[PDB]
């Protein structure tokens, strides 16, 4: 059942900027929450944003329900252009004074108004001027955040990764420790939970989790980016699927940094802590209770299918690990499934080298098998010998035909 | 400035390593100054040295000698002794007889299950040393727990590389790993075979 | 059917179709330790336990699979334990396979020395 199991006020409060508009349009053009929330929620912020028309595709959808903001459409079109003229004139003056060594102030406000207009990377050249007319690395660190912010709404994840790599590798270990007790600014948190986000969009779950779990709760308030709550989910689900038990214990459960994140997301904390303790009867149920709440997320929905399948396969291997002869009835009753489907799941897992087990479908018992090293060695060595003799005979025949120069002429 | 009431829910959380380290310092700093808290401090000092399963018996190591024993709380002093001897019977007997006096305390709610689970682990680890195939109901008798609890304890121990064995559910067994065949000769033979399989192809392909 | 019968190898193709079943049944041995005949003749698409019985029996008779049928329960039990290499007859196999390589190496040396003395293979 697709239901609106979300509150729009907190989603609106957490985010700010164009990211909020994009998230609101995403939940809208899916099919929850539209009925009465969509018109009120979307139209509220279009007054301060550009491109105007984003409502109309969702507007006519109210017809089957069987706005009136028609005058506002022409109002924004005439008023948008006025802001551009002064800044188009402003850049001429900055070149006129020949103060290019200190025109960094000129691009301080040049790039914000361009992104406010929903423009493109055509403005990005100004940040390039930052690399040309600056001396200290501090301005480069400053403009790296701006270029990352403008590239977030560009789907240029590889480009984002390259620039995070540059920003982390060019300076001396990012100003080493940052004048002790970490830097006053929280740019480290941005460089962490932006590269991790880019790796997540690149279908690199383990690296995304490793980057996201290292964030900090000092400031952590990112209206322009993922909310503090979303960090917990992104770093928890991406870690439950790819981290081993030792890595899960060292980097997630025992970590004091991520405990504060887990404080405000109880569901993920309970899921992780009951997965760790080998309680799969209710861990999977709680995982399934929030499945139709991450499918509405914009950066996590396409991977919900891949993560949830990867988590379950990691549970099945963990359940059958201390056992040499397991009962399939209690095994199927602990995964909220039936023996008939559990048999198919186990067959798929055994077919690849994930579980070394054999199903006994008479008393429904999964036995653990052990490979005989001596017999396997003898078998593979004899097979190698047979192949070597075949290749030797083939090569001798090839030598004979090459010596006699036997070939078929084109004629 | 007080951490009670208004600041109490900040301290309501269980993570207390910060106070765990500071207990040794506060044993002497507030000994003659924190008189109202002295009664509860002497009980809690044992816990910090008790959690690492080390530190012999804090009954007489530091300057706590004037206090030594206290007539109303005596099994509390022998709790660390029973923990060191890894005797489950003494621990359970002390808990049942002196209940409401050792357990009464709050801070013991968060740590009693932690304490009475690292004794059973050591007892079980020592128990399985001479065996190669053991009965789960037999382990359920030494440890005053049910079968369903000992099976879960065995699963948790086997997962965290502490017990080298595997359970047998249909027979309620525990089969321990004891035999080590030649695993280095056959691995070497496998590597030799796999390398010859590639060297032969490399040699043959030269006659193209 | 036109291409396979124009090239005259029609009958060598139906052998592939008949061998697909025999490959699937052998692939059942890598996952199962005891299967039901009715249940087995639903993954390999044999359509009937009676026909699966003869399909397994033929494969056992040809030494393609290691299994045993139980008509009482109607279940196929896979053994998967052909040989342990402690037989004085396997030594004969290793001896023969070593002798064949010895003869092969002798041949290679024989038709290598005939090139080592070639008057053309002294100038280059």
């Amino acid at each position: 059942v697709e239901n609106p199991s979300l509150d729009l006020e907190q989603y609106a409060a957490s985010y700010s900027g164009l990211m909020r508009i994009e998230r609101l349009q995403f939940i809208a053009d899916h099919c929850p929450t539209l009925r009465v929330e969509a018109l009120k929620m979307a139209l509220s912020f279009v007054q301060r944003t550009f491109n105007v028309d984003m409502y109309e595709e969702i507007h006519r959808k109210l017809s089957e329900a069987t706005a009136l903001d028609t005058a506002w459409v022409e109002a924004t079109r005439k008023k948008a252009l006025l802001k551009l003229e002064k800044l188009d004139t402003d850049l001429k003056n900055y070149k006129g004074n020949s103060i290019k060594e200190s025109i960094r102030r000129g691009h301080d406000d040049l790039g914000d108004h361009y992104l406010d207009c929903g423009d493109l990377s055509n403005a990005l050249k100004c940040y390039s001027r930052a690399r040309d007319y600056c001396t200290s690395a501090k301005h480069v660190i400053n403009m790296c955040l701006n270029v990352i912010k403008v590239s977030v709404y560009l789907q240029n994840w590889s480009h984002v990764l390259s620039y995070v790599s540059k920003a982390e590798s060019t300076p001396e270990i990012a100003e080493q420790r940052g004048e002790r007790d970490s830097q006053t600014q929280a740019i480290l948190t941005k460089l962490k939970c932006a590269a991790g986000l880019a790796e997540l969009a690149a279908r690199k779950y383990k690296q995304a989790a490793k980057c996201l779990l290292l964030a900090s709760f000092d400031h952590c308030d990112f209206p322009e980016l993922l909310s503090p709550s979303n960090v917990a989910i992104y770093g928890g689900l991406c870690a439950l699927a790819t981290f081993d038990r030792q890595e899960l214990q060292r980097n997630v459960i025992s970590s004091s940094s991520f405990k504060l994140f887990l404080e405000l997301e109880p569901q993920v904390r309970d899921i992780i802590f009951k997965f760790y303790e080998s309680k799969y009867a209710s861990c999977l149920k709680m995982l399934d209770e929030m499945k139709d709440n991450l499918l509405l997320d914009m950066y996590l929905a396409p991977h919900v299918r891949t993560l949830y399948t990867q988590i379950r396969n990691r549970a099945l291997i963990q359940y059958f690990s201390p056992y040499v002869s397991a009962d399939m009835h209690r095994m199927a009753a602990a995964f909220n499934t039936t023996v008939a489907a559990l048999e198919d799941e186990l067959t798929q897992l055994i077919l690849e080298g994930l579980i070394s087990a054999r199903v006994d479908s008479h008393s429904k018992i999964l036995y653990a098998r052990d490979v005989d090293q001596r017999s396997t060695t003898f078998e593979k060595s004899l097979l190698m010998g047979k192949e070597f003799q075949r290749r030797a005979k083939a090569m001798m025949l090839r030598a004979a035909v090459l010596r006699n120069q036997i070939h078929v002429k084109s004629p | 400035v007080i951490r009670e009431c208004g600041g109490k829910m900040h301290l309501r959380e269980g993570e207390f390593e910060k106070a765990h380290t500071d207990f040794f310092e506060a044993f002497k700093n507030y000994d003659e100054s924190g008189s109202p808290r002295r009664t509860t401090c002497l009980k809690y000092l044992v816990l910090a040295n008790m959690l690492m399963k080390s530190g012999i018996n804090p009954f007489d190591s530091q300057e706590a000698k004037p206090y030594k024993n206290d007539p109303e709380i005596l099994a509390m002093t022998n709790l660390v002794s029973a923990y060191q001897n890894n005797d489950i019977t003494e621990f359970e007997k002390i808990l049942k007889t002196n209940h409401s006096n050792i357990m009464d305390d709050p801070f013991i709610r968060e740590h009693i299950e932690e304490l009475l689970r690292n004794i059973r682990t050591q007892v079980l680890i020592k128990l399985i040393k001479p065996y190669t195939r053991i009965h789960i109901p037999f382990i359920s008798k030494e440890l005053n727990i049910d079968v369903a609890d000992v099976e879960s304890l065995l699963v948790q121990c086997i997962l965290d590389n502490t017990i080298h064995g595997r359970i047998d559910q249909v027979n309620q067994l525990l089969e321990l790993d004891h035999q080590k065949r030649g695993g280095a000769r056959y691995t070497a033979l496998d590597k030799w075979t796999n390398q010859l399989n590639s060297l032969n192809q490399a040699v043959v392909s030269k006659l193209a | 059917s036109e291409t396979f019968t124009r090239d005259n190898n029609m009958g060598l193709v139906k052998q592939c179709l008949s061998s697909l079943y025999k490959k699937n049944i052998q692939r059942l041995t890598k996952t199962f330790l005891t299967l039901s005949l009715q249940d087995m003749a639903s993954r390999v698409q044999l359509s009937g336990p009676q026909e699966a019985e003869k399909y397994v029996l033929h494969m056992i008779e040809d030494g393609e699979i290691f299994a045993s049928i139980n008509q009482k329960d109607g279940m196929v039990s896979f053994h998967d334990n052909p040989e342990k290499y402690n037989n004085p007859a396997m030594l004969h196999n290793i001896d023969q396979e070593m002798l064949k390589c010895i003869e092969l190496d002798e041949r290679l040396k024989a038709m290598d020395q005939e090139i080592t003395v070639n008057p053309q293979f002294v100038q280059k």
